């Protein structure tokens, strides 16, 4: 295609703007926040603490029209490289009518996180065509401990900080964990497991990557800040911490909508901590009856998600993925 | 966690 508007790739010293769109992580949980910050501090970047950092309103950070101006001001900021979400919630929704979508299309940016933030990783892209990155929250991804925190932040700055030939092959993780532990504090080594991807259903795919959170996808769906899904568009979805009758709604939500009339492929992420509810069924599998008899090429188990470590992926942008010898590969360019 | 956040 035409060479498109970019954000600028990230540099050492850029600053680091981080804002809270739904739950007050910067206050309820302290000490992995202060880690967080110090890490990526560590390496060398500056971090702008949005306005509500150290607020609590209960459930969120504050107030709807709170939350749009912490953003906003980071949007508006040109000392400002890159915007993170410290973590999600539920409520990253509630800014989308108020977000300065035109100052964020006059000096574009990196936006980036994950789960509820795909709201706003998704609203962006639909108003400005920008591609936005699901990837590293601070806190729940900078703020892990070694060794996992280090192939996060490889990941991170191989994709938005150096330069990068096309087509760019995204590497497999040779180690995971979805363990429910350390996370204020540490108290052991998480087990080191090794690490796969899952060739569900055989074959490849070359399209647009749509998707992110699923459940989240659901709260922003046929509004004008969810983009349009195309024919040919490889879908990206994950779900984290739920249950069997959880991700069969948010799957058959999908299917009725059509959507699996269009795709050409689905790129499925790891579920954290799934709660199969008795059944010994993988997401997939639940995936796989709701499309009965309608055979599409399906990547399962991919490490963006909530699981360690976490895959920074553009959104936006052509990727091809072979299904059959599981690999992902970018083919347009995502960032200047 | 008791939640339903993503
Ligand atoms: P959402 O963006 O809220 O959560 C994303 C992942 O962060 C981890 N997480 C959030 N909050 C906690 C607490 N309080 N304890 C342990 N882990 C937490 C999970 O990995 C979420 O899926």
């Amino acid at each position: 295609s035409n060479a498109m508007p970019l954000p600028k790739s990230l540099k050492y010293g850029d600053t680091i703007g981080i804002y809270s769109p739904s739950s007050p992580v910067t206050y309820t949980s302290p000490k992995r926040f202060e880690r967080a910050k110090s890490y990526l501090l560590q390496k060398g970047f500056h971090i702008l603490e949005g306005s509500l950092t150290g607020r609590y309103d209960y459930y969120r950070s504050g107030s709807i029209q709170e939350r749009a101006k912490e953003l906003n001001a980071l949007i508006r900021n040109p000392n400002v490289s890159c915007i993170m979400s410290t973590i999600g919630g539920m409520n990253s929704n509630s800014l989308l009518p108020y977000i300065d979508y035109d100052a964020f299309q006059n000096n574009p940016k990196i936006m980036i996180g994950y789960s509820d933030a795909t709201a706003l990783l998704l609203g962006i892209y639909a108003k400005t065509g920008i591609p936005t990155f699901y990837g590293p929250a601070l806190v729940p991804s900078f703020g892990e401990f070694e060794p996992f925190v280090d192939d996060t932040y490889k990941y991170f700055l191989e994709t938005l900080l150096h330069d990068q030939a096309l087509p760019y092959n995204i590497k497999q993780p040779l180690f995971w964990s979805d363990e429910f532990i350390n996370w204020e504090e540490k108290t052991k080594e998480k087990e080191l497991r090794p690490n796969n991807w899952i060739s569900v259903t055989n074959g490849q795919a070359t399209g647009r990557v749509i998707g992110g959170n699923l459940n989240t996808i659901q709260g922003i769906w046929g509004s004008p800040y969810m983009p349009c899904i195309q024919e040919g568009d490889i879908l990206f979805i994950e779900d984290s911490s739920k249950d069997a009758a959880t991700i069969e709604r948010s799957f058959s939500f999908l299917k009725i909508n059509g959507v699996f009339d269009k795709v050409s492929g689905i790129i499925l992420g790891k579920h954290e901590q799934f709660d199969d509810c008795g059944t010994n069924r993988k997401p997939y599998e639940i995936l796989l009856e709701v499309l009965q008899n309608q055979r599409i090429p399906l990547l399962a188990d991919f490490d963006c998600c909530h699981t360690h470590p976490m895959i920074t992926m553009p959104i936006g942008v052509q990727v091809k993925m072979d299904a059959t010898n599981k690999t992902i590969h970018i083919l347009e360019k995502w960032k200047i | 966690r008791t939640g339903n956040a993503n």
